[PDB]
């Protein structure tokens, strides 16, 4: 479940 | 830290729905695992499908969904299509990488099973002069594409030296495929028996010869 | 038709980099993210990294965090991936494939990949063998036995033969390829008129052609 900017 | 898996093969018909699933092993799959379902066809043709466990990507056909089954992600499709016959992956998010599964080969019949048509080939005396003996079985025109093969030597079972070629897909939709049988020259001169079997879905087809 | 474009194949000695390349064409670029995957058979899939055309900002599957980098060049449009320190383990077929994030959300288009093969090993020219049946349609073949690096072109009778004829993979036997062709025909024209094989290995400039007899 996610990480940067997206 | 995710081991994805899918099933090994399946098999439906042209007409009927079929559901590929995907168990990852931390737990239940989840929505926010945002499962990928890729298509993987010969010549290395990869399409994407669908993402974030039940969105289609654009332009593909409706047939294809993909969502969540207990404690997985599936895909499902549809009216299953003669051209869907390819092999599926899932991909999983966990966190900041993606892991994908095994893949799922995927067979919809889209013509009668055929038998394959083995043929063994002894060693040519070209080679023996070389001190090496390699035996061919080509197996050609099997459908569905999966088949096993099994060889012997003075009627046991051999072991070692043997390399099978994985299935290729030919032009009429079948499947072709090769294995060999690599001895010293010596080894094919002191055995007197060779023999390639083909198991295709329980059914055998063999090949013998002798020196 | 959006598409991604990669080199084939790559052959490399252990212990160099190699720079792969995958030119996008068919959209706006800095729109969407770039994912390389790697491949060996009976391992399926690994995801190595991603990368964004605007920022550059990467993130990396942590096990390919020191061996790959991920990089991109706006005018060409195209995405770069370059392993480091190569060895046997990172022979395999290397994959870029787009992300769309912002009005969807999946991997959509992929390119075909480049299969890279790290060795050292010389060129070696296959030893071409004639296949004469095993005694209404006769199968004949022709062993390409232990040449290397791939690829090597099979064709029959000079193009005369155009089905019946079956080119299967090739398959790996001590560090050194095989592979082998098929062509099966009605048994009215063999052995009558013959059949002709023809092998070329462009590594070692080499092209052997062979007829088939019952021998």
């Amino acid at each position: 479940p996610p990480y940067p900017a997206w | 830290q995710a081991v994805v898996t899918q099933e090994s093969a399946l098999t439906t018909s042209p007409g009927e729905t079929v559901t590929l699933t995907c168990r990852s092993s931390t737990g239940a799959v989840t929505t926010s695992n945002y499962a990928n379902w890729v298509q993987e066809k010969p010549d290395h043709l990869f399409t994407g499908l669908i993402g974030g466990t039940n969105n289609r990507a654009p332009g593909v056909p409706a047939r294809f969904s993909g969502s969540l089954i207990g404690d997985k992600a599936a895909l499902t499709i549809t009216g299953g299509q003669t051209e869907d016959e390819a092999i599926y992956f899932c991909a999983l998010w966990y966190s900041n990488h993606w892991v994908f599964g095994g893949g799922t080969a995927l067979t919809v019949l889209g013509q009668p099973k055929s038998s394959p048509s083995v043929t063994l080939f002894p060693p040519s005396s070209e080679e023996l002069e070389t001190n090496t003996a390699t035996l061919v079985c080509t197996i050609t025109d099997f459908y569905p594409g999966v088949v096993t093969v099994d060889w012997t030597v003075d009627g046991t079972p051999v072991t070692q030296g043997m390399e099978t070629t994985q299935p290729s897909k030919q032009s009429n939709n079948k499947y072709m495929a090769s294995s060999y049988l690599t001895l010293t020259a010596a080894a094919w001169e002191r055995h007197s028996s060779y023999s390639c079997q083909v198991t295709h879905e329980g059914h055998t087809v063999e090949k013998s010869l002798s020196r | 038709q959006v598409q991604l474009q990669q080199p084939g194949a790559e052959l490399v000695k252990p212990g160099a980099s190699v720079k792969l390349s995958c030119k996008a064409s068919g959209y706006t670029f800095t729109s969407y993210w770039m994912h390389w995957v790697k491949q060996r058979p009976g391992r399926g899939l690994e995801w190595i990294g991603r990368i964004d055309p605007n920022s550059g900002g990467t993130a990396y599957n942590e096990k390919f965090k020191s061996k790959a980098t991920l990089t991109v060049d706006k005018p060409s449009s195209t995405a770069y991936m370059a392993l480091s320190s190569l060895t046997s383990a990172d022979s395999a077929v290397y994959y870029c494939a787009r992300y769309d994030y912002y009005g969807g959300s999946y991997f959509d288009y992929w390119g075909q990949g480049t299969t890279l093969t790290v060795s050292s090993g010389g060129t070696t020219p296959p030893s071409v063998y004639p296949l004469a049946p095993g005694s209404s349609m006769v199968t004949l073949g022709c062993l390409v036995k232990g040449y290397f690096p791939e690829p090597v072109t099979v064709t029959w009778n000079s193009g005369s033969l155009s089905s019946g004829v079956h080119t299967f993979p090739a398959v790996l036997q001590s560090d050194l390829y095989t592979l082998s062709s098929s062509v099966t025909v009605p048994s009215s024209p063999w052995p009558s008129e013959t059949v002709t094989c023809n092998v070329a290995h462009p590594a070692s400039s080499t092209a052997v052609d062979k007829a088939i007899v019952p021998r």
